[PDB]
């Protein structure tokens, strides 16, 4: 799986608080699923399968 | 001295046309259709040596 990790974006400033990052993190293509499986609201570490 | 008459008297002519036409067709679409084309699986890697 995904890894999640704190990352500071670049260009911001050093006191302000760091944000949510990611290890490599893959998002597929769904060619004829499009719209059918919701990747947006999806929790990448993915609990529930089916 | 003998002249020609007008015109000719001629037999006159009966027709009777008959068109007759039957059409028939049957049309079914029945049955489950699924999908043939679904996503496969994806790998990813990434890393930094240096």
């Amino acid at each position: 799986g995904p890894r999640n990790v704190a990352t500071i974006p670049l260009g911001q400033d050093l006191t302000q608080p760091p944000v949510a990052g990611t290890g490599v993190r893959v998002t597929p293509p769904l060619g004829s699923l499009n719209g059918a499986i919701d990747l947006a609201n999806l929790a990448r570490p993915i609990a529930g399968t089916t | 001295l003998a002249t020609p008459s007008p015109f000719d008297m001629e037999k006159m002519v009966w027709l009777d046309v008959n068109i007759l036409e039957i059409r028939k067709s049957v049309l079914e679409n029945f049955g489950v259709d699924w999908s043939k084309q679904i996503p496969g699986p994806f790998a990813a890697f990434g890393k930094d040596f240096v």
